[PDB]
């Protein structure tokens, strides 16, 4: 819907258009794989795990 | 993403970074501060929950206190702590990416009042004055009638 | 080679800069047989992004800050769409080709050393556009300079705006809002929407279509306490009923058709309407806030000067405002939100005795049952009251024999001294429809009572005047009223005034006032009266040369 309709509309400001462009540049499988195990390793933060 | 840290509980309500907004559609209003694009901090207890609840429910792990985050000193301490935590998250690259994604993942807007996102209507405005050829009513400006109609 | 001092400078070279090789990259239109072609654009997104060319010392942040501090803030103005359009009609024999290209504002951060520019950084801010047209024939050869531009050029007049880097108001005590005029623009082209160069035979137009409704008002207060931003907005809404400050849905558009012999250059600016919220007290302003409400633009039409006559390096003017619109000044009194407004719910018939219920000055709102002259004396005339007329009341909700509170806070002062020790009473003509406020000053233990009384004849001659009861007859000083206003003094002979510039002396018979004299010029008068050993002297001010008026009364 964004790629065919919103992206191309010249009567919508960039504040929403560009933010929606970056919102859908991320695949839904990336959000499912985003857990605390990634930030704990990227921050060196020790937390309960089991 | 730069977390705006020049904020305080005594900051004047400029309607640009410090606002007073209605809690959903109840009678309660609360003060919120903008620390990042599309990210706000409200240094007070949540409106929806009842600060005083019957002892019958009182879930386990139940530190309960109705006098927390009441004075403005505690509210300012909470706001500063949240700003510090957001800066800590934003320091590295994973946290910066997460915060940028949060700030750019706006909920999908609804279409125009008639449905659809394709294109709005057109308005012809600003007819030129008459001349030797005269009737310049069609020589004018074209405008998208609902702009940002979503 | 410059004629300045050593150091860094911020220079604006003006608007109307066309980049090199970027001439036909947007496209052109071909029209024929008398048809009219209109090409336009909307500076909103992806064409309002400035082009930076930074030198090692002057980075992007330095350039942006040192340019937006002195000159127009393009970052804020880039979010509001601005439309421009060019229209041209082809001859009804030939064909016409016409193409559009963006123009830019050029800013230079320079570093002058020993009268020599040794380093430069250049910012190009997207301004409006420019259309070049030519009437051609099939097979005609057109000079290559028409299509292709080799070096950046300034189609408009050159400029080098540089900057080094390091009377008597006869009002009454209360709040006033002064509409000071419309068409205010900030200095140094800080509010310039942009410039269009219309060639001969063409037409240009610049439009703000309110696609984004946001507007940027300007505020400047002498005291953040009391006169705040929200306080000034509230007083503006009370005075002129202004409802929208940062929002507007009023489109505007300027269209100029150049003649067939020369070119025209039209510059569009954003304008403001100036409001002054003074706090006039005892003849001098004690607090003043200036509010500039976004108005609907200004269009300046000019012709190009002589070709490269003289480019003069001129310094920027000091930060300020210039009024291009007509000279205006409208003063409207405002109810002080400080005071409480008591209401008399019943229309005063022929006589009323309002019993005053804290000790702070306040307002009493009332209306009369019949248009007539009323005396509004107080208990022994100890508190000197003031009276105001609510502007615009009586043309709306109406109930016979009752007060319909039209919640109007824009009051017009009628009469009444601000002195809390002078003994006086008012005599005012009150209309049945209109609503009136009575300001009671700081009161004390005496209950006091405000007495309204229908005055038919006798005292019906001192209309719209305050009469002070002088019981010590020597001189007396009072707040001088404006020109063509009235004051009165009642006393139990030389009579004149010190500073100010008619007069009439009446004898009271307990009242049944009888005139004894008229047309008495009290301005430094030396005549005598020799009255019989109670008379009322009525004075009309013809020239307010001082805030106060002194009643010189010598036996």
């Amino acid at each position: 819907i964004y790629e065919t309709q919103i992206e191309g509309n010249n009567a919508i400001g960039n504040d929403i258009k560009l933010r929606l462009k970056q919102k859908f540049r991320i695949n839904i499988n990336d959000i499912w794989e985003l857990n605390l195990n990634y930030f704990s390793k990227e921050f060196s933060i020790m937390m309960p795990d089991r | 993403m730069n977390i705006n840290d020049n904020l305080s509980i005594n900051s004047p309500v400029d309607n640009k970074n410090v606002v007073v907004v209605r809690a959903r559609k109840t009678d309660t209003v609360f003060k919120a501060f903008k620390v990042a694009p599309n990210i706000w901090v409200a240094p007070e207890r949540y409106y929806g929950e009842s600060l005083s609840i019957d002892e019958e429910y009182k879930v386990d792990g139940g530190i309960y206190d109705s006098n927390f985050l009441s004075q403005d000193s505690e509210k300012d301490k909470f706001l500063q702590a949240i700003i510090t935590l957001l800066k800590r998250i934003n320091s590295t690259n994973a946290g910066e990416k997460l915060l940028s994604l949060i700030s750019t993942a706006i909920p999908f807007p609804y279409g125009y009042i008639g449905g659809g996102y394709y294109a709005p209507n057109m308005i012809t405005f600003g007819s030129a004055p008459k001349s030797n050829k005269k009737l310049n009513s069609l020589i004018s400006s074209t405008i998208p009638f609902p702009y940002a109609g979503y | 080679t410059i004629d300045l001092a050593d150091g860094n400078y911020v220079v604006s070279r003006g608007d109307g800069w066309i980049l090199s090789r970027q001439n036909q990259i947007l496209g052109g239109s071909v029209i024929s047989n008398g048809s009219t072609g209109i090409v336009g654009d909307l500076r909103v997104n992806d064409n309002a992004i400035p082009y930076y060319y930074p030198t090692p010392s002057f980075n992007e942040e330095y350039i942006k800050n040192n340019i937006q501090t002195v000159f127009a803030n393009f970052t804020e103005a880039n979010q509001i769409p601005i439309g421009f359009e060019f229209s041209k009609t082809a001859p009804s024999n030939k064909n016409l080709y016409m193409y559009l290209q963006y123009t830019y504002i050029r800013y230079e951060i320079i570093k002058v050393l020993q009268h020599e520019i040794i380093e430069r950084a250049v910012l190009y801010v997207p301004s409006l556009g420019y259309v070049k047209s030519i009437e051609f024939n099939p097979g005609e050869k057109i000079n290559k300079d028409f299509y292709f531009l080799t070096n950046d050029k300034c189609i408009l007049n050159e400029q080098f705006l540089y900057k080094k880097i390091l009377r008597v108001l006869p009002y009454s005590n209360g709040l006033y809002v002064i509409n000071k005029g419309d068409g205010y623009i900030r200095t140094n082209d800080k509010d310039l929407i942009g410039t269009l160069l219309i060639e001969a035979g063409s037409s240009g137009s610049i439009i703000q279509p309110r696609l984004r409704n946001t507007t940027r008002p300007l505020f400047t207060t002498s005291n953040d306490a009391k006169f705040s931003q929200q306080y000034t907005e509230e007083r503006l809404k009370d005075a002129f009923n202004v409802q929208l400050f940062n929002t507007s849905t009023s489109l505007f558009k300027f269209v100029e058709e150049a003649p067939s012999n020369k070119n025209i250059c039209i510059k569009a600016y954003n304008t403001y309407e100036k409001y002054e919220l003074i706090d006039y007290q005892n003849g001098s302003i004690v607090n003043k806030a200036e509010y500039y409400l976004p108005s609907l633009g200004y269009c300046e039409v000019t012709n190009a000067p002589s070709p490269e006559s003289e480019v003069v390096k001129t310094q920027v003017a000091e930060d300020g405002f210039i009024q291009n619109g007509p000279e205006e000044e409208i003063v409207v009194g405002v109810i002080d939100p400080s005071e409480n407004i008591q209401e008399i719910n019943t229309a005063i018939s022929d006589n009323y005795t309002y019993n005053i219920p804290n000790n702070n000055p306040f307002y009493i709102l009332f209306t009369v049952n019949t248009t007539g002259i009323y005396k509004i004396n107080a208990q022994n005339n100890l508190p000197s009251l003031k009276i105001y007329e609510a502007i615009g009341s009586g043309n709306r909700n109406f109930q016979s024999g009752n007060l319909c509170d039209d919640d109007i806070k824009a009051i017009n002062y009628i009469t009444g001294f601000d002195s809390p020790n002078a003994k006086s009473y008012l005599v005012v003509l009150l209309n049945k429809d209109k609503n009136y406020y009575i300001r009671v000053p700081q009161t004390s233990n005496i209950e006091n009572q405000i007495k309204f009384k229908r005055e038919e004849g006798d005292l019906r001659n001192l209309m719209n005047s305050s009469v002070n009861i002088i019981d010590n007859l020597h001189y007396y000083t009072r707040q001088s009223p404006d020109v063509h206003d009235y004051i009165s003094y009642e006393f139990t002979i030389r009579l004149y005034t010190s500073y100010n510039q008619i007069g009439t002396l009446f004898r009271v018979t307990e009242y049944n006032l009888i005139n004894i004299q008229q047309n008495l010029n009290l301005l430094n008068s030396t005549k005598s009266i020799r009255l019989l050993n109670i008379y009322i002297l009525k004075v009309e001010v013809t020239e307010l040369n001082n805030y106060n008026i002194k009643l010189h009364i010598d036996i």
